[PDB]
């Protein structure tokens, strides 16, 4: 019944569809980007080093 | 249970006449689509379960920031003379300290 | 002086209520907590059991 | 001297009152932008990459 | 008792159905909308608190 208690409502609302939005990802799968960055970054200072040379 | 029987007779019937009506191919599918959207919702379920572990982490944390806080506000009361202030915020920074104790059983 | 004497025992009841109600807050969380992952126990079984007709 | 002993503090509690809204106003505004993103962002993995029709 | 009980009852029934009422996107905005309205009010008692100290 006031302003501060609205705001810490919806504020952890917003709080929860970020958490939401964390678990649904590990629902549907987490990473897949993860690997292929590391590699994207590897195969970037290798490609780097040859075309140096 | 003569009775008993004859209504079950009527829960035979009604079974056989409801496996007439089961159309290979069409019911198979059905029952796969009811999977399917049972699955989504669980996993929803699950997920906004596993979401609360998550605001363990953030209430914990939070309150652990606070108490610290209160301590090194109570060391500046205590260089200045100020008694009420420097206990007042010792039993602040406890408060928090045993809350957050809580909150990592529960974590 | 009596006043003063009523004022300190309001106080200190006051004092303790709002940590009891600070306690039910903190309780509500976690109970909320234990309901829903209850209730997710509950369905896992079912969907991955062959209970019912 | 009444006057001026009193209507200083009342300036402390505007001006604290002051850093207490704005607190409010800028979070909003980013609470919002995460809340549009967690939003959108659920509704992606859910209709592109989901199950169930 | 229980008819204090039945109200608690419905009062957690209407806290529920306006909890759902709410959008935090409405909501929220429109509460900073609340604070910045009271402060107004605020801000002219202290204007006239100023006038009268000059």
């Amino acid at each position: 019944s006031s302003a501060t208690s609205a705001f810490e409502r919806m504020e952890n609302k917003v709080l929860d569809m970020e958490a939401t939005s964390q678990a649904a990802g590990e629902l549907a799968g987490f990473g897949i980007e993860n690997q292929f960055a590391q590699l994207e970054a590897s195969s970037g200072v290798e490609d780097e080093l040859a075309a140096l040379k | 249970a003569l009775f008993d029987r004859l209504g079950r007779v009527v829960r035979a019937n009604l079974n056989d006449l409801v496996s007439k009506a089961e159309d290979p191919e069409k019911v198979l599918e059905q029952a796969v689509i009811d999977m399917q959207e049972d699955l989504v919702q669980l996993r929803q379920a699950v997920a906004r379960t596993i979401a609360e572990e998550k605001r363990t982490e953030q209430r914990l944390n939070q309150d652990t920031q606070e108490a610290k806080k209160w301590e090194d506000r109570a060391k500046l009361a205590l260089t200045n003379g100020e008694e009420n202030l420097a206990r007042e915020a010792l039993a602040r920074k406890k408060s928090l300290t045993d809350t957050a104790a809580a909150y990592q059983t529960q974590l | 002086a009596q006043q003063r004497t009523m004022s300190e025992n309001l106080r200190r009841n006051l004092a303790a209520l709002e940590a009891k109600i600070s306690e039910a807050k903190t309780k509500k969380n976690m109970l909320q907590a234990r309901a829903k992952a209850a209730k997710a126990n509950a369905e896992l079984q079912q969907t991955l059991g062959g209970l019912g007709t």
